[PDB]
RNA sequence: AGAGGUGAAAUUCUUAGAUUUUCUGGAGACGAACAACUGCGAAAGCAUUUGUCUAAAAUACUUCCAUUAAUCAAGAACGAAAGUUAAGGGAGUGAAGACGAUCAGAUACCGUCGUAAUCUUAACCAUAAACUAUGCCGACUAGGUGUUGGAUGAAGUGCUUCCUUCAGUACCUUAUGAGAAAUCAAAGUCUUUGGGUUCU
RNA sequence: UAUGUUC
């Protein structure tokens, strides 16, 4: 664990199968064009990923079609300009904030938000370390409330 | 040379343990350090127990009982005889 | 002796071979006669195809289900 | 006919009260304590001197009318101290013996639900 | 650049009275100089005007508050309790 | 003293005996009427001495003298408590106890304070050591006791919410409502107190007397 | 969780529809009818609020009252400057409208 | 008519009613019993109810990204108690101090009283035997008894227990393992000496 | 659970 204590190894584990199960006589011709319209409704690709597993039993899109999720987003151009991690970091950060300038008192949540800021610099040093991220992307304190956009 | 192996206490997972005070002199001792006895003992003895159970009425009287939960210190505990010094080897028998 | 292990069923998730617990069903609810997929361990609610009824309450496991219907798996 | 009184005893390591009013507690028939029935500035907690202590309580309620008594049994206080004095025991014990009758028995020494600070500092009494 | 080390506003006092008496005069005027946010308007521009009245740049309105900042603690306090009910 | 008279005290119409107890003042040497000094007495009397049953003997309710007439107190109810040894003796380590208390008012606008108190059970088939309750399954329990005391202490009286208490009708009550839930053993109304009562009304307290 | 979601609906109309925000454009568009959805901020004027209820009520637009001011209303909406006045001249895929 | 207090006393309170009994109102602090070789937290620490805000961890996952990581000089946040500053609070305890005792002496231990402090707010201070005297990450090595939080499967009565497992948390035994030994399941896998890293 | 030095 990056901070605090715990192993915590809770996952979840990818079938030994690669492949599209046999049981899926489902064709691939729509996969993409059913994740396009949930996205256009508005749903991050974790929670695309969920959906579609759950309301739709197509597990592992990447063995449905050999091209992942996000991926499939970008090349139809609807994937944001931040990453999904990194703007719910700020996110939690933006709430954090908004409720210390409240409560000042709150030495827990101050050093929490410190955490999480170094948590987002860190994973920001990445994502502009690939080209994900413009290279003049900060991340400074002030306007994160209205950078999520 | 690290006498026990609790180090006198019950401290675990804990960082800090409030406090509680010895019934006999007062003195500030760590409530898993501190030695607890909870006497429920008799408001008399027998004796006093057959004279007053007679002197009573409704024929069936029970005497209520005491209900104390003392705490002492380890030097108190030790002078009132609570506990005792005990050998190395049998230092480590609890019950 | 860990290359032919067998029973090792009760063994963790990430075993030997690490293959996940879960999988995917079909449901049929009686008198309703409809087809549709299910996961195990789904977390979200789900509804029936044919006539809209209630099947299964996203908990921290394996859910609930409920109390009659035919559940089979899908592995073949 | 029977006519009850309530003896609150105090036994506190020191003098034993012995307050016999009426029901409502106001209005006190008779108090004695320990420390006029012993004359040497100690023993006022002795058993010896609870005793004589109770059994002159229990003339003067033999004369005042009064004839059953409630005991309401009382150790030092919150702060103090959790145990009865020795002069409880003997008390009792006398007002048992003096013939009065005795109905219901109650502790109702002050338990702090608070933790008020107590004498002495975190080093106890050295003593 | 930085133009005084720590006295900040101060400085105008040069070195007269205490040093204590110039910190202490300091922690007030920061908040007494400072501008607060008009909740009529939303814009951080209400500013002291007299010693107990607060007007906004931007509303023309003008608040009764405290001595040297638009609210005191125990104002807030017993408004909280009135609001409660 | 020589000018000390003795009173008769009476009990509600819903209890036993009627009469528990006596009391004296002093004369009436006239600044004092010597009945402004009965008035707002305060008897602790047991429910035991006051419904000739020993199973009763762990409740003691205060009777707060409010009318006299010639020579005999009339009393009402003030409160009650369970006694200090009960209380103790069903406090054991290894269960938790759970408090609650709340805030209530009868019909007849008398404002109360109850607090009740209650513990978990072991179970047949437990076979450990330890009954504790998880804090969210103590929420609810206190949060469903405080309900259930709120209820049935505003949808009545309080004549009928005293009597009652006698057959501990409410903790009996919770014990039903909580078995779903956790198990509880024994569970009472431990204490009772009057925030508040309504102007004294005699024709009210003489037709609970009668 | 009450003003998340609405939050989070107000973001993705932002991202697919078209809007208006200002007292001028929301009275112009509901004038003419184009309103959907009109959303106030706890902060707005007292008489401009009833000018604009009113209006809507008039061209039958629902207005929704924003639980914060005209500062948390402008970063909602991702500007950098005070709204407390807003028009949705027609959703995009939200469901905001139910 | 004594009450406090003690080893015994005395200082002290007390016919103007002390102590004691009962009731009413106020005040400040505290939150017993439950309460544990139990829980949470980076540590310091955290225990009356309820509400709101906020975060964390484990578990479950056929959800997403795909090396984004480990440890870290400088640097930064927090950091018991005491202490400092300024308002408030001020019951109880009580460094100083004043008495009363003890003693050869007693400026101490004991007793009576008592200022600062203790509490709240806003700032400083940055120290503790701040201790499991044991840096953090990773791998491997053994049986049992528990216990806390989840998840899995089955069974006495819609409800309770047992099985497996993950993550905590202790304890017992065992070492042809270690160690100077006390002891240690890590303080082991080290002259058969090298997994990574910081500090001393 | 009065006090009780030094070699």
């Amino acid at each position: 664990r990056m901070y605090g204590k715990g192993k915590g190894i809770s996952s979840s584990t990818l079938p030994y199968k690669r492949k599209q199960p046999s049981w899926l006589k489902q064709k691939p011709s729509e996969i993409e064009d059913a994740i396009i319209k949930l996205a256009k409704k508005g749903q991050t690709p974790s929670q695309i990923g969920a959906t579609l597993r759950d309301n739709y039993g197509i597990p592992q899109v990447k063995s449905v079609t050999g091209n992942k999720i996000l991926r499939i987003l970008r090349a139809q151009g609807i994937a944001t300009t931040i990453p999904e991690d990194l703007y719910f970091l700020i996110k939690k950060a933006v709430s954090m904030r908004k409720h210390l300038e409240k409560n000042k008192k709150d030495k827990d949540c101050k050093f929490r938000l410190i955490l999480t800021e170094s948590k987002i610099h860190r994973i920001s040093r990445y994502y502009k370390r690939k080209k994900l991220l413009p290279s003049n992307w900060k991340y400074q304190s002030s306007t994160a409330s209205a950078l999520i956009a | 040379p690290k006498k026990r192996r609790n180090g006198g206490r019950s401290k675990h997972n804990r960082g800090h343990v409030n406090p509680l005070r010895c019934s006999n002199c007062g003195r500030c001792v760590p409530k898993d350090k501190a030695i607890k006895r909870f006497n429920i003992r008799n408001i008399v003895d027998t004796s006093a127990q057959r004279d007053i159970k007679e002197a009573s009425v409704y024929s069936t009287f029970q005497l209520p009982k005491l209900y104390i939960k003392q705490c002492y210190c380890v030097s108190c505990a030790i002078h009132s005889r609570f506990v005792r010094v005990r050998s190395r080897e049998q230092r480590r028998v609890r019950k | 002796n860990p290359d032919p292990v067998e029973e090792s069923k009760k063994h963790k998730l990430k075993r030997l071979i690490p293959t996940p617990n879960s999988y995917f069903m079909d449901v049929k609810c009686p008198g309703c006669l409809q087809i549709t997929t299910l996961f195990s361990h789904a977390q979200n609610v789900v509804l029936c195809g044919s006539c809209n009824i209630m099947l299964c309450q996203p908990t921290g496991g394996k859910c609930k289900l409920t109390e009659g219907c035919s559940f089979r798996k899908k592995i073949e | 006919e029977l006519v009850f009184g309530v003896a609150h005893i105090f036994a506190s390591f020191n003098d034993t009260f012995i307050h016999v009013t009426d029901l409502s507690g106001r209005e006190t028939l008779v108090r004695i304590t320990g420390g006029m029935k012993v004359k040497a500035d100690r023993d006022e907690s002795s058993p010896y001197a609870a005793m004589m202590a109770a059994q002159d309580v229990a003339a003067r309620l033999k004369e005042l009318g009064v004839t059953a008594i409630h005991i309401k049994l009382r150790a030092s206080g919150g702060t103090k101290s959790k145990t009865p004095g020795p002069g409880a025991q003997s008390a009792l014990r006398a007002l048992a013996r003096s013939g009065l009758k005795i109905g219901r028995i109650e502790d109702v020494t002050p338990i702090p639900t608070d933790s008020t600070r107590k004498k002495s500092g975190r080093r106890g009494r050295r003593l | 650049s930085r133009r005084t080390k720590k006295v900040g506003l101060t400085g105008k006092y040069g070195t007269r009275y205490g040093s204590s008496l110039r910190k202490q005069i300091k922690k007030i005027e920061l908040m007494q100089h400072a501008k607060y946010l008009c909740t009529f308007c939303g814009k951080t521009a209400t500013k002291r005007t007299c010693v107990g009245i607060w007007k906004c740049k931007k509303c023309k309105r003008k608040v009764c508050g405290g001595a040297w900042s638009l609210t005191t603690p125990a104002a807030v306090a017993a408004k909280s309790t009135i609001i409660r009910l | 003293f020589t000018k000390k008279e003795w009173y008769d005290l009476k009990a509600p119409k819903m209890f036993l005996v009627r009469n528990f107890g006596k009391t004296l003042v002093t004369k009436t040497i006239g600044k004092k009427l010597a009945t402004d000094s009965l008035k707002g007495r305060i008897y602790e009397v047991n429910l035991a001495d006051l419904n000739n049953d020993e199973d009763q003997a762990h409740k003691k309710i205060k009777l707060s003298c409010d009318h006299i007439i010639n020579r005999d107190c009339y009393t009402d109810f003030c409160g009650l408590s369970i006694t200090r040894d009960k209380l103790c003796s069903l406090i054991r380590k290894g269960y938790t106890l759970i408090e609650g208390h709340t805030d209530v008012k009868t019909l007849d606008n008398y404002h109360l304070r109850m607090f009740c108190i209650a513990f978990t059970k072991k179970r047949q088939n437990q076979t450990k050591s330890t009954c504790y309750a998880q804090t969210s399954q103590i929420k609810k329990i206190r949060k469903k006791m405080v309900d259930i005391m709120t209820a049935e202490a505003s949808k009545v009286l309080l004549k009928d919410l005293v009597k009652k208490f006698i057959p501990e009708s409410i903790g009996k009550e919770i014990e039903k409502q909580c078995k779903k839930i956790y198990p509880l053993q024994n569970v009472l109304i431990r204490k009772v107190k009057i925030l508040k009562r309504p102007k004294l009304d005699i024709s009210k307290l003489m037709e609970l007397h009668t | 969780s009450a003003g998340d979601n609405i939050n989070a609906k107000l973001q993705l109309v932002m991202k697919s529809g078209k809007y208006q925000f200002g007292r001028k454009s929301c009275l112009k568009a509901l004038r003419t009818g184009k309103g959907k959805l009109v959303i106030v901020s706890s902060n707005c004027p007292s008489i401009q609020r009833s000018v604009i209820e009113y209006y809507a009520m008039l061209s039958k637009c629902g207005v929704h009252d924003y639980h914060g001011d005209n500062n948390d209303l402008g970063t909602a909406c991702g500007k950098l400057f005070r709204i407390s006045c807003l028009v949705i001249t027609d959703v995009g895929d939200s469901d905001i409208i139910k």
